[PDB]
């Protein structure tokens, strides 16, 4: 009797939430943004084109400069890049081939990597003997690690397969905090610009608000109805940005703490690997497994271009901390730098 | 003294229906050879996300192109008795034509044994150089065909015959073209495909001693090894039924020499050279099979 | 990180000399190494450099033909194979590691000497001595025979310090970064040929003869030196 | 080319180098085979393993032939988020246990633990990704399963079944059972193998099946087949 | 046995969810609208400014 007792208490608290999310709503985005001048048409061109991988290629990540890029391959290689030259500023051999996630410090000092060996490895780039070595191997976890990004200096957030995300100290090794409340893999993690709140999207189709200092979660967002593959904030960190597996985009809101916008089309069923945003806010690029990237308008639902220079599916996006430029990667083995 | 004609019909039999039927025949052949090659050759182009002999190929879906190319200006020869184009033409024509077979012949070789090596040592668990040596052996041994060819007036009609100041040579060239342009590709494709069959079989042989196949599974890889050995023979007859026919006719023309008789008649070596056209029609559907 | 050089001593003019250079505590297999040789006059101008692929080999406009460099990466040794040592080729001879990408230090270890004695664009230094006061700042002054900013934005002048009794250690590199393990009192500016190099608190260990050098194009030129003492 | 700097040509050859290197060590690792290894519960993919923390990587030679087998057995997560990442293995090494059929779930006693074994069969075999990738299967534990069948009649896994209870034919059962889940029966074939718990002939059986995989990829894409 | 632990930890994470102060849509909207309308002349992908700036032509 009391089990049933505090699950119809968890029923009603939840229909609570509804009536409360619910009575906070006045108009939606599509009624007062109605009126404000529109995109038009967004045309991208292929300025660069980086050769050099052998295998699909499943991360990357912008150098704090917008000019040194990082890429992560099957083929066990992580590659720096040199997006204005094409040069190859370094080449790390993994010990690791399974690797499904990377990210370049925004120091630039240090890189990380994790996949299937459910181990996050950090390697230093700037080194007095002159070649790339790990500086540790961050284990602790039971799933296969999903994502990883370095916080502002010496810690690092990585989300797993196991429902749980890690808030680790590279100094010492062991993780600082433990975030706890997913009922499914987490798969993509995104951190705000002041670097205090990040958010998590998990496969059961949720995506949870954290708190780095205090560790436990704030707001729950739901509203998808199948996996969730990609994450990201709005330049004024407080929107979201979540791609599912059933075709649709949504932008979330933390104070409003309601979905906003929906974006689908009728002639897409793929899923979606990547979502970002640009500098201004203004323009939505999504990954697709339709073999394109889709460029939509925020503000507004109408799509804005298409990025169709693949033959295969893009796995990765990525755009400058400047926004002069639009890095896509595929899983053909080559990035390609729009413009 | 009595040069043999080539491309010239006195046209005393019939009043100009065998000139429509040469040139209703030999138009359909470009029109089909055509748009077949060029269908094929941007189809092959189009899945270059890879590697697997697609570079070979594209030599021979050219070559083709060149046959047909030379085409038209046999077919209009065969409404003019005599070889009434300028005699620079017959320095280029025939010279044209000969590239190309040698070197349609050259890649189909180059193409079996290609798939031959590959196969023998497994590929996935030297092109560059080769095209280019297969262009360069091709014009170097063809060349005596563009500068012999001299326009003499037999009747009073000129001819545009090949004569030889070497005598000694018309009987050396020929056996060292047809030894090393007929033979050698015939005999490289020939055990390369048989070494591929031998290989396709022997891995089979070695599975069935050790019980990997149960029934219904083992007649359906007896409907797929016959079906390998009815595509590894139908390329390996269809080169010597196509080019056997042009290589006979010349060393009858050679054999003319001594023979001092009527052996080739008038028309006899355009109808020969009409079927060779079609075998470059022929070229993108055997090495564009199951596509 | 060290590299240890030996092959010097006397030697009859038109006899021949090799010098040889270890390097121990680093991958030698990817730096480029360069070879910087010092007369008792007090001046520094470059002489040979091997690439990192084994290729891509440079030498002065003065030597040429004479010198040999080349490396062994298994023995992690550079070899200099000198012929027809001439009365003029007496110097010190210093080894001089370099690493070229998007952001390194091409000049960030030297090495350690060998005194060896026989029995294009130029970099000014503005004087040869200052005199010195720690309570103010020092201010150093080097012009070149033309713009060193390239079309790219690097503006290619470095700055080095040799201690009496030691070797030249970088400080500036771009004329606007500062080197590893280098105190940040010294500053670098100057604009398209002439530059500058500003020092805030002079110590003990700031007095010695500074160098400038332009890696624009080769060959590579040093300047005169100033002598802070 | 003309327009570098010193250090930028520097900085384009080290690019090359690196251009370089990849590419030797990207040579190195096609003439590798890689096969993934799969199972269930107490299959036997650990005697399997011995006789020839995330995955586990396995190394081992045959007549100069490199395998790599990556066990993924230990792993419980979903399937649909990292199967993909082996779409492009040579072969699948699926392992069942014949003496399976009397045997049942600890968490639920039913379904018998081998409808189970073929659920995951079903799911691999038809999958999206592993559309042409061949299968190994082994059926492990074929002593076991004989005097295990002198006891207990196969109709108790299979309602449907009617034969004699002889080893020799509802093995024959059993392996049809199996092969009958393929619905690409051109595209892929199935290589099983009766295999005990001291037999010494199964990694060559394994290097057959692969060198015929192989063979058959090289006809298919030279346009041979 | 964990399993009551666990409906009460929840419970206890839902009741604090349920203590959140929430602005209208309208304020998030109006915010965001006013936030790209602040930064639209510095996106390069937004507007195409001329190749003079641009460090990929
Ligand atoms: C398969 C061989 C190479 C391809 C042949 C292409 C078909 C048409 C071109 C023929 O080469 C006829 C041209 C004149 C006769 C030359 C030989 C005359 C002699 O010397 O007896």
């Amino acid at each position: 009797s009391e089990l049933d007792q505090l699950r119809q208490e968890a029923e009603q608290l939840k229909n609570q939430i509804r009536d409360a999310r619910k009575a906070c709503a006045d108009a939606t985005l599509s009624q007062i943004t109605n009126n404000i001048d529109p995109v038009g048409r967004i045309q991208m061109r292929t300025r660069r084109t980086l050769r050099g991988h052998l295998a699909k290629i499943y991360a990357m990540h912008w150098g704090t400069d917008s000019r040194l890029l990082v890429s992560a391959s099957q083929d066990g290689k992580l590659i720096i890049w040199d997006s204005y030259t094409t040069n190859k500023v370094h080449a790390i051999p993994l010990r690791s081939s399974w690797v499904m996630t990377c990210a370049y410090a925004p120091s630039g000092n240090y890189v990380a990597c994790g996949g299937l060996d459910n181990i996050c490895s950090i390697y230093n780039l700037k080194t007095r003997e002159g070649n790339v070595r790990v500086s540790r191997e961050l284990a602790g976890h039971t799933g296969y690690l999903s994502c990883c990004r370095f916080l502002d200096d010496n810690q690092i957030v990585t989300s797993s397969g196991d429902t749980t995300c890690a808030l680790w100290d590279i100094e010492t090794g062991q993780q600082t905090t433990t975030f706890t409340g997913h009922t499914g893999d987490v798969m993509s993690l995104s951190l705000a610009p002041d670097t205090r709140l990040f958010v998590s999207g998990a496969c059961d189709a949720s995506a949870k608000l954290w708190d780095v200092r205090e560790g436990m979660c704030r707001q729950t967002f739901t509203g998808h109805e199948s996996d969730i593959n990609a994450i990201c904030f709005f330049p004024n960190g407080n929107a979201f940005a979540t791609g599912s597996d059933d075709a649709t985009c949504r932008l979330f809101d933390l104070r409003a703490d309601q979905e906003l916008m929906t974006y689908s089309h009728d002639n897409i069923i793929c899923g979606i690997t990547s979502v970002s945003f640009s500098k201004s806010g203004r323009l939505l690029l999504a990954g697709y497994d339709d073999f394109n990237c889709n460029v939509w308008d925020a503000l507004k639902a109408d799509r804005a271009g298409v990025l169709a220079g693949h033959d295969n599916r893009v796995s990765c996006l990525g755009v400058t901390d400047d926004g002069m430029a639009v890095a896509t990667g595929s899983w053909d083995s080559f990035l390609k730098i729009w413009n | 003294r009595t040069r043999f004609p080539f491309f010239s019909d006195v046209k005393g039999d019939h009043r100009l229906v065998l000139a429509a039927v040469e040139t209703t025949v030999l138009v359909l052949i470009f029109a089909v050879s055509l748009l077949g090659n060029v269908c094929a050759l941007v189809l092959v182009a189009r899945r270059r996300r890879r590697g697997a002999t697609a570079c070979l190929v594209l030599n021979l879906f050219c070559a083709d192109l060149l046959f047909i190319s030379a085409i038209p200006l046999v077919l209009a020869v065969r409404w003019t008795e005599a070889w009434l184009l300028g005699p620079v033409a017959c320095h280029l024509l025939f010279y044209v034509m000969t590239l190309s077979g040698s070197v349609t012949i050259l890649t189909l070789a180059a193409v079996s044994l290609e798939r031959m090596v590959c196969i023998v040592h497994l590929q996935r668990g030297a092109r560059a150089v080769l095209l280019a040596l297969i262009w360069g052996y091709s014009a170097v041994a063809a060349l005596p065909l563009c500068v012999f060819f001299r326009v003499v007036p037999q009747r009073e009609i000129s001819i545009c015959t090949l004569i030889w100041p070497t005598i000694p040579g018309e009987i050396s060239w020929d056996v060292s073209f047809v030894t090393l342009n007929f033979l050698v590709p015939g005999l490289v494709i020939v055990i390369s495909y048989s070494k591929i069959l031998q290989i396709t079989k022997a891995s089979r042989k070695r599975l069935t001693v050790s019980l990997a196949y149960s029934e219904s599974h083992q007649i359906r890889v007896s409907q797929q090894d016959f079906r390998l050995f009815r595509t590894l023979f139908l390329l390996m007859v269809s080169f010597f039924i196509m080019w056997s026919p042009i290589i006979i006719t010349i060393l009858l023309i050679l054999i003319q020499n001594f023979k001092q008789d009527l052996v080739i008649w008038p028309s006899l070596f355009f109808w020969v050279v009409a079927f060779t056209f079609a075998n470059s029609a022929l070229n993108p559907i055997l090495y564009n099979m199951t596509l | 990180v060290q590299l240890v050089e030996s092959g010097g001593g006397l030697v009859q003019p038109g006899g021949s000399r090799k010098l040889s250079c270890s390097a121990s505590g680093f991958a030698f297999s990817s730096f480029g190494m360069h070879w910087v040789r010092q007369a008792p006059e007090k001046g520094l101008e470059w002489v040979a450099y091997i690439s990192s692929g084994s290729g891509t080999i440079y030498y002065a406009d003065t030597v040429k033909g004479r010198f040999t460099i080349s490396r062994d990466d298994p023995k992690n040794t550079l070899f200099l194979q000198m012929t027809s040592l001439r009365s003029e080729d007496t110097a010190m001879y210093y080894c001089v590691r370099s690493i070229y990408y998007y952001g390194s230090s091409p000049f960030d270890f030297w090495g350690q000497g060998t005194t060896l004695t026989v029995s294009d664009i130029v970099m000014t230094q503005a004087t040869s001595s200052v005199p010195v006061t720690p309570g103010e700042s020092v201010s150093i002054s080097c012009r070149s025979s033309k713009s060193l900013l390239h079309s790219n934005g690097n503006t290619y002048l470095y700055w080095f310090l040799q201690r009496p009794g030691q070797s030249p250690q970088l400080l500036i590199y771009r004329m606007s970064n500062l080197a590893s393990g280098v105190p940040d009192r010294f500053s670098g500016s100057g604009s398209g040929t002439a530059f500058t190099l500003t020092i805030s608190r002079l110590e003990a260990e700031d007095v010695g003869v500074y160098y400038c050098m332009q890696h624009l194009e080769y060959p590579l030129t040093f300047g005169a030196g100033t002598k802070l003492e | 080319g003309c327009t570098l700097s010193a250090e930028d040509k520097a900085a384009v050859e080290r690019s090359k180098m690196i251009d370089r290197n990849l590419r030797e060590d990207g040579e190195k690792a096609a003439r590798e085979v890689k096969l993934l290894l799969l199972g269930a519960g107490e299959s036997g993919k650990s005697t399997i393993v011995k006789q020839m923390t995330g995955i586990v990587e396995t190394h081992f030679t045959f007549k100069d032939l490199h395998f790599k087998m990556f066990d993924v057995g230990g792993q419980r997560s979903e399937r649909k988020k990292w199967i993909h990442c082996f779409e492009g293995v040579t072969a699948i090494i699926f392992c069942v246990a014949l003496s399976d059929y009397d045997l049942v779930l600890a968490e639920d006693e039913e379904m018998n633990r081998m409808h189970e074994s073929m659920k995951l069969f079903d799911s691999i075999c038809n999958n999206k990704w592993f559309t042409d990738t061949s299968i190994i299967l082994f059926l492990n534990k074929k002593d076991l399963f004989e005097e295990k069948i002198k006891k207990s009649p196969l109709t108790i896994c299979y309602p449907e079944y009617a034969g004699s209870n002889t080893y020799e034919e509802a093995a024959a059962y059993i392996q049809c059972q199996f092969e009958d889940l393929n619905k690409r029966k051109d595209t892929k074939e199935i290589y099983t193998h009766f295999t005990c718990a001291t037999d010494t002939k199964n990694v060559q059986f394994v290097f057959d099946a692969v060198t015929d995989v192989i063979i058959k990829n090289n006809l298919k894409d030279c346009g041979l087949f | 046995t964990a399993s009551i632990a666990q409906a009460r930890k929840l419970v206890e994470q839902l009741k604090m969810e349920a203590n959140i102060d929430r602005i209208k849509v309208s304020k998030a909207a109006a915010d965001l609208m006013a936030y790209c309308e602040a930064h639209a002349k510095e996106d390069p992908l937004l507007t195409p400014v001329p190749a003079s700036e641009n460090p990929f032509r």
